């Protein structure tokens, strides 16, 4: 009943977390409109 | 060099210098290669499908 509680400030608690690979190397992003996705590469060795 | 004639006979004589030559003539390259029509039929790597 009589309590008389007063509250102080609180805490924050996030992550460490920072991707340092989404924004390095993978830069570029694409959707879909397919269901499977093909990677080609020609080898470049003339003679 | 010059080396040590005396003031009493008249020396030897020098060949001036000189006298090289060389010839370097042909040379060629010639990189043919072919279309091939027919392979145009199927897709290439490239040009999604």
């Amino acid at each position: 009943m009589y309590t008389t509680a007063q509250l102080l400030a609180a805490n924050e608690q996030k992550f460490k977390f920072d991707p340092l690979f989404l924004r390095l190397f993978f830069r570029e992003s694409y959707p879909f409109t397919t269901e499977k996705v093909y990677l080609s590469q020609i080898p470049g060795l003339v003679n | 060099m010059a080396l040590y004639v005396s003031p009493i006979v008249s020396g030897e004589v020098i060949r001036s210098r000189g006298g090289s030559t060389s010839e370097f003539t042909p040379g060629y390259v010639k990189p043919k290669h072919e279309v091939n029509p027919q392979m145009t039929l199927r897709r290439l790597p490239d040009e999604d499908p």
